[PDB]
RNA sequence: CCGCACAAGCGGUGGAGCAUGUGGUUUAAUUCGAUGCAACGCGAAGAACCUUACCUGGUCUUGACAUCCACGGAAGUUUUCAGAGAUGAGAAUGUGCCUUCGGGAACCGUGAGACAGGUGCUGCAUGGCUGUCGUCAGCUCGUGUUGUGAAAUGUUGGGUUAAGUCCCGCAACGAGCGCAACCCUUAUCCUUUGUUGCCAGCGGUCCGGCCGGGAACUCAAAGGAGACUGCCAGUGAUAAACUGGAGGAAGGUGGGGAUGACGUCAAGUCAUCAUGGCCCUUACGACCAGGGCUACACACGUGCUACAAUGGCGCAUACAAAGAGAAGCGACCUCGCGAGAGCAAGCGGACCUCAUAAAGUGCGUCGUAGUCCGGAUUGGAGUCUGCAACUCGACUCCAUGAAGUCGGAAUCGCUAGUAAUCGUGGAUCAGAAUGCCACGGUGAAUACGUUCCCGG
């Protein structure tokens, strides 16, 4: 896709990748049952100051070839029609025309 | 079946009693592959019919065939530019056939509150020609007359 | 002796031991009609057993893994015939022209791209 | 019987007949009898007058019938008042939970009309 | 041959008078019970000199294709041509055999290929059923191609029975220049072949006469 | 004590010579290798939409089947576990030692 | 709903923003794209003027609002029928 | 009708991968991510070497990855000071040990990529792709090929219509799985657009499996 | 002469509710593409934000992304205020590495131009990829012969086959691409290896293959064997083949895949990508928040659940296969009516977890009714994912209990483990399946035939 996708799913990642113990603290106190319910406020509080795309959830498996974002398969980190291209030139190792 | 027609899966017999005549009726009457209601059903229906109208039961059931088995039907081919309905006489097979499906549609055709009696009364009353299996023998037969 | 045959039907295997003296049954630790609830299903698994009419001088140690209720009835009877004709080769010619040594190869077929079951197509639209 | 429902439950099992009351379904028609220490199975025939008075006492523990119906009328009239989404969805005879508009909207738009 | 040789054989034996062909005529004996008979006075000089001309042609090292197609008289010529060393058609003739070696050449190894795998080996490396249907070829082609497998080129000269039946092998020898041997019955038109024999061609025993008057005078000829 | 070797591959060819070449590096040094046992193979299957647009009924199914063996020594020594540890094999084997 | 365990949720300008206004007395309209924020007790008496998308609709928050979310007061969506 | 890819289809049988590492699920995605960026690097700086073919193995911990190129003189230079700068930037391209190698291809008129490659490299020069893939398709003949086909499609000639043609010669059974078919296509970016190769070399039949 | 094309059958669709796609209209925008078969649960293997391309508003101008140039700084980290956020304004800390000591790398910001950028237009400029006729049986060439020649023959005919399959005839013989086979899988057997799989004979048991042990058997997965009209009889030019029979686990290409010739449709895709030309280049590029893609008088297509006693409900209880799992699958135990929660073992997995299959069967109940059928809709109260469930999530509980009583004309699918029914799993995926892709369980009916319908 367009050349800001690549790039906005780049930040999304680098983002995401900083602030995991931050988020990952937030939510413990959070769904931590005993929090004295003035913690778990100010802690929801603190929570969704965050960067928004700091959040996992934000972000999108593209190809890695082509950015796509339909079609992926997590196992080859692939849309759907770079995954064929490669396995009919042999690059997948093991990959084959399965028929059974 | 252009080049050749293929003949049928000879089915196997009856466990409860060898027949293969009555295991093509309850794989007539079986509904979604569930041969075991079908069966019970169909045991159920020949145990009574084996007691309110006489005893042999598997004789009943063909007392009850020769009842409503057809001998004449039509098969509307257009062998003179128009479908025209021209009679046929039937193998045994069909003949069988068509009367097991006539008594099975007929039984479905009574409600009676439970299926073992609407199977149980269609079947004596086709044994002892009452009801609308024999009935639609008898339209079967008229009907093949009437071109 | 021990006679045991490998019985297999569409997705069932069967062990079957064959031991003189009785004619008792017993299915993975169970008798058979409390292991089957089907009759039809007993009838079927002493098919071969009363084709060659001897029931009650034999018994039979038999397991059974996989398929279903019928699959796993299928799957004893083809057992049973194999272990009864290691018995007796002469059962064997009876056993055979009754369709018992058959090992049907019927199966589930696959289901295909494109089609909602193995053959089953979906509905289309002319208009 | 003359239950606190004004109505007249049916000659059935005592569970099937005390879902007849409007508001009391299958699991709080067995609660209600399970509470009284009624049976399950019997009928509301050879209940007697002594064992209706618990069934009713019980059933008054309920808020059913006219009282409940004026509650769900008053938290939708309430709803609307207040001009929120789902009180002008429920204004506008539209299906308020969400779903497709677009086809098959028929529950709450009724019969087609060309 | 002398004449009492051939007619004892019944090499004066024709067609019928209704069936014959107008340059026979000076061939022809005469007519009993409407059947043309053969003059064996023109039959054995003829024949006589054929044999020289052959002999000559095996003397220089000809290869010699006999030539007939008679589901009776098959085996009788391809014995004939195997008792000298030659080469022989004793099936339906392939219309092309001679114009268009090349093709049959193409034929001819792939039947010496089929025939050197089978000993070298790969019939393991293929199915039962593919070597099966490899056997079936080979066999194929040895029923097509039997007699000129070991031909390696155009013949130097041809032996024909029945000539009207063969007649695309005579047309195709004139083609190409290559000399015509042929038993003419009365109803063959006698003039695609340079050296004729006018005699029967069905008759198996005037037809073995023949070969093995020829097969011996070409073994004499090689011998030198 | 034991030592448990596990060798996971894509094609069976190579991972046969490897389990093959183990076992062998293993009886030089006189131990005690059961030979290796076949465990059930591993079939992922994907299957895609070969038509860029428009078409989901064109599609193509592939797999990738895991081959994996199980060795196992009883009885090590030291010129058992550094004779495979001394040991390069295939690059499309993976393998896995364990005590 | 959310859940119990979490509490409600407000989005923390608007906490800011609604406390200022309600400890400094009354205000105009304060403007606000955060729909999603649930209306709070001490929120009464005050007008919110939530974005529904295109324009800042003023919705006047009474006690039997409390508990919903602004974005439920300023419709997303004109229709007047075909 | 569309033709399966000769080459897929044949993997397992009588072809062989392209890249023969293990993997798991955790690191088989970027494993091969790195594997295709060291491919395009390779056939960017090799776009003169005439690259038949790039092969990628990962043993334990390095790469190795194994060129086959008919101009094994290009690709080494002078004592190896090229292969050296080569190992140098795919090891850092894969953050692992690199391991170069190289093969020579003694028949680069029998490998269908180089052969595309040639024709592409020709239209180029905007010569006649008629006598083009003819000479491709006679070179690879005479040199003891068993059967080729080329075909050429796309504006053929700076045509204002796409005019898809092909040539072929000997025999190629594309059908047969046993047959050893080298195929592989290319592009050639002409001032008219795009101009797409593929060739198939048929090399003889393989009886006994992969092996 | 062929094909589920009809016929013979079985189950549907068309009627009802809901799911989903499209058209239409509406809208601020309802993003764009796909349009007879061969578009319409299609691209999309999964739109709350993100995605996202669309809209409203707020914003940037060598730029979000790349190379080069100077100038200044280590890079980071943490924290405050204003703002809806983009962003601005700061305040703290650190000021590092290699060095041939000059700097250099590492990045960061500012500046200037080359340029970046475009899911902008044209699939009638293209590559690549795909559909379709159709897995239909065809399409050709060489050489030969015939004709002055364009050409024809081969490839027509008689038989036969799933087949241009094969035989016979025949101036043709041959071949090539197709067909068939080689490949995968399934059905039988044998060999080798036997843990995490197995338990026949053994002893021991807490009765659990659990434990000594055993390598037999089921399985696992690598090698091989096996089916060829090979055998028999009969038809047929004796041939090809066809009909039956034997043996055999399997019989006549055993079943099912994959495999799609020459070409047709200026078929589809410039929005995967690549790409000629053109168009924008403080904007048709870039960032952000909110909204939309989910609208609804309607129309069509594809599905789901139903209308019930072959069934509903309650209790009891039996038999699978194939899969997935490390910001993962998550047992046992306690808590909750439940969705779930707490604690936490094991498991990169024939070991552990998802995960107790459902139909079935036994027993009881309901008695043909808008019902103990059906579950739509709506009110109330929850759980979980997630910054965040208003628009617009899934699920749970309590209550509510529409239409619907088997569907007009018309029309669809299917020839056997098929149809029909019953559950299970996976991909995508934080969450979000009635779709899709797979898996097993139960398991039919009918085929006189080729007159017609459609297509070839
Ligand atoms: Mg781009
Ligand atoms: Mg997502
Ligand atoms: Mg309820
Ligand atoms: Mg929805
Ligand atoms: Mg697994
Ligand atoms: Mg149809
Ligand atoms: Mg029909
Ligand atoms: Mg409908
Ligand atoms: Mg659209
Ligand atoms: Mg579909
Ligand atoms: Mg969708
Ligand atoms: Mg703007
Ligand atoms: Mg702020
Ligand atoms: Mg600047
Ligand atoms: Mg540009
Ligand atoms: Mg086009
Ligand atoms: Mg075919
Ligand atoms: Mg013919
Ligand atoms: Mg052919
Ligand atoms: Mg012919
Ligand atoms: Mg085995
Ligand atoms: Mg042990
Ligand atoms: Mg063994
Ligand atoms: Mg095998
Ligand atoms: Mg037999
Ligand atoms: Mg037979
Ligand atoms: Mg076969
Ligand atoms: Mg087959
Ligand atoms: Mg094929
Ligand atoms: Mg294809
Ligand atoms: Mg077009
Ligand atoms: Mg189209
Ligand atoms: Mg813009
Ligand atoms: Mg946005
Ligand atoms: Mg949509
Ligand atoms: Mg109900
Ligand atoms: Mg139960
Ligand atoms: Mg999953
Ligand atoms: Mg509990
Ligand atoms: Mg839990
Ligand atoms: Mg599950
Ligand atoms: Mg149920
Ligand atoms: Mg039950
Ligand atoms: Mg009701
Ligand atoms: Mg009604
Ligand atoms: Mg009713
Ligand atoms: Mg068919
Ligand atoms: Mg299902
Ligand atoms: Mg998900
Ligand atoms: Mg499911
Ligand atoms: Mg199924
Ligand atoms: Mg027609
Ligand atoms: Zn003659």
């Amino acid at each position: 896709a367009k050349q800001s996708m690549k790039a906005r799913e780049v930040k999304r990642v680098a983002l995401a990748d900083k602030y995991f113990a931050k988020r990952a603290e937030l939510k413990a106190i959070i769904s931590d049952v005993n929090a004295s319910d003035e913690d778990r406020w100010n802690a929801v509080l603190k929570l969704q100051t965050l960067p928004r795309d700091s959040s996992p959830s934000r972000q999108r498996n593209r190809c890695r070839q082509t950015g796509r974002p339909h079609g992926f398969l997590r196992k080859f980190g692939l849309s759907r029609i770079k995954v064929r291209e490669a396995a009919m030139r042999g690059e997948i190792p093991g990959l084959k025309k399965a028929s059974w | 079946p252009r080049r050749r027609v293929i003949g049928q899966r000879k089915i196997l017999p009856d466990p409860k009693f060898g027949s293969e005549l009555l295991a093509k009726f309850v794989n007539i009457l079986m509904v979604d592959g569930k041969k075991s209601t079908a069966e019970s059903i169909v045991y159920s229906a020949l145990e009574t019919l084996a007691q309110r109208s006489g005893k042999s039961e598997l004789e009943a059931f063909e007392v009850a065939l020769e009842n409503v088995r057809p001998t004449v039907e039509v098969k509307s081919r257009r062998v003179g530019g128009s479908t025209y309905q021209v009679p046929v006489e039937v193998r045994p097979v069909r003949r069988n056939a068509l009367a097991m499906r006539w008594i099975v549609e007929a039984a479905r055709k009574r409600g009676d509150k439970s299926m073992a009696l609407r199977l149980a009364n269609e079947l004596s009353d086709a044994a002892e020609n009452k009801g609308t299996a024999v009935k639609k023998r008898e339209d079967v037969h008229r009907m093949a007359e009437a071109n | 002796n021990q006679y045991y045959g490998t019985g297999r039907r569409k997705s069932s295997a069967a062990r079957v031991f064959i031991k003189p003296g009785n004619g008792k049954i017993v299915i993975n630790q169970r008798s058979l009609e409390q292991y089957f609830g089907r009759e039809t299903a007993r009838m079927v698994v002493r098919q071969p057993l009363e084709l060659v009419d001897m029931v009650e001088k034999l018994d039979l140690y038999i397991t059974v893994k996989g398929g279903g209720i019928s699959g796993q009835a299928g799957a004893i009877r083809h057992g049973i015939t194999r272990a009864l004709m290691e018995y007796d080769e002469s059962l064997r010619s009876e056993l055979r022209k009754a369709g018992f040594v058959t090992r049907d190869a019927r199966q589930v077929e696959r289901k295909k791209v494109g089609l909602r079951k193995a053959r089953r197509r979906p509905q289309f639209s002319k208009r | 019987a003359r239950i606190a429902g004004i109505n007249i439950p049916d000659h059935k099992h005592a569970v099937i007949a005390l879902t007849s009351i409007y508001g009391v379904g299958k699991t709080r028609s067995k609660a209600i009898l399970a509470a009284a220490g009624i049976a399950e199975d019997v009928k509301i025939s050879e209940l007697s007058e002594g064992q209706i008075d618990t069934l009713r006492d019980e059933v008054a523990k309920f808020v059913v019938e006219g009282d409940l119906r004026r509650e769900i009328s008053m938290s939708i009239k309430r709803l609307m008042d207040l001009g929120c989404y789902r009180g002008l969805r429920h204004r506008r005879g539209l299906p308020v939970r969400g779903q497709r508009t677009k086809t098959n909207a028929r529950t709450r738009k009724g019969p087609r009309k060309p | 041959v002398s004449m009492r040789d051939m007619l004892k054989a019944g090499v004066h034996f024709g067609h019928q008078t209704r069936y014959w062909n107008p340059k026979m005529k000076p061939f022809i004996f005469g007519a009993r019970n409407k059947v043309h008979i053969i003059n064996l006075e023109k039959t054995v000089p003829m024949f006589n000199e054929a044999l020289a001309e052959l002999n000559k042609i095996a003397s220089r090292k000809g290869k010699i294709l006999f030539v007939g197609t008679k589901r009776a008289a098959s085996e009788a010529v391809k014995d004939a041509a195997l008792s000298c060393d030659q080469f022989f058609v004793n099936h339906r003739w392939l219309g092309g055999m001679l114009t268009n070696w090349k093709t049959v050449r193409q034929s001819i190894k792939r039947l010496k290929d089929l025939e050197t795998q089978s000993q070298d080996g790969t019939f393991d490396k293929l199915t039962k059923k593919e070597a099966l249907m490899r056997t079936r070829e080979l066999e194929k082609l040895e029923n097509s191609l039997g007699g000129i497998k070991d031909m390696g080129g155009l013949p130097d000269a041809l032996f024909v029975i029945d000539a009207d039946h063969e007649h695309i092998a005579i047309k195709e020898a004139n083609n190409l220049g290559i000399p015509v041997f042929a038993i003419v019955d009365t109803n063959s038109d006698p003039d695609g072949v340079d050296f004729v024999i006018p005699g029967n061609d069905d008759a198996i025993r005037a037809v073995t006469l023949y070969l093995g008057a020829v097969a011996a005078t070409v073994r004499e000829g090689r011998s030198q | 004590q034991r030592i448990r070797i596990r060798l996971k591959a894509f094609d069976h060819r190579l991972i046969d010579q490897a389990t093959a070449e183990i076992v062998e590096t293993a009886k030089r040094t006189g131990a005690q290798v059961r030979g290796p046992i076949p465990l059930p193979t591993r079939k992922e299957r994907f299957t895609v939409l070969i038509s860029p647009h428009v078409n989901k009924d064109a599609r193509d199914q592939y797999e990738i089947r895991t081959h994996l063996r199980l060795v196992d020594i009883v009885e090590p020594t030291e010129k058992t576990v550094d004779a495979l540890m001394r040991l390069d094999l295939a690059a499309g084997v993976d393998v896995q030692i364990s005590l | 709903p959310r859940s119990l365990k979490k509490g409600p949720f407000i989005d923390l300008h608007l906490l800011k923003k609604v406390e200022k206004a309600v400890e400094s007395g009354d205000k105009k309209p304060l403007r606000t794209w955060s729909r999603r924020s649930t209306i709070f007790p001490n929120m009464i008496g005050l007008t919110i003027a939530v974005h529904n998308g295109r324009q800042h609709v003023p919705v006047f928050v009474t006690d039997e609002m409390v508990g919903h979310k602004l974005g439920e007061f300023a419709p997303t969506r004109t229709y007047r029928g075909h | 009708g569309q033709k399966v890819h000769p080459n897929g289809i044949r993997l397992g049988i009588v072809k062989p991968w392209n890249s023969t590492w293990f993997a798991n699920t955790k690191e088989f995605a970027d494993n091969l991510d790195s594997d295709f960026k060291v491919r395009q690097y390779l056939t960017k700086e090799l776009a003169k070497a005439s690259v038949s073919r790039i092969v990628i193995e990962r043993p334990a911990k390095s790469i190795r990855v194994t060129i086959h190129t008919a101009r094994p003189g290009i690709v080494i230079g002078k004592k190896g000071e090229d292969v050296e700068k080569l190992r140098k930037v795919v090891a850092d391209i894969a953050g692992v040990p690199a391991q170069i190698n190289i093969a020579e291809v003694r028949k680069p008129e029998l490998d269908a990529k180089l052969v595309a490659d040639s024709i592409t490299s020709q239209l180029e020069r905007r010569v006649m792709f008629r006598r083009a893939m003819k000479r491709a398709v006679q070179n690879a003949m005479r040199l003891g090929a068993k059967g080729i086909k080329v075909e050429v499609s796309g504006r053929l000639g700076g045509a204002e219509i796409a005019r898809t043609e092909w040539y072929r010669e000997g025999r190629v059974p594309l059908h047969t799985l046993r047959a050893d078919i080298d195929y592989n296509t290319s592009e050639a970016h002409t001032t008219y657009g795009v101009i797409g190769v593929k060739v198939w070399i048929f090399k003889g039949e393989i009886l006994g499996g992969m092996a």
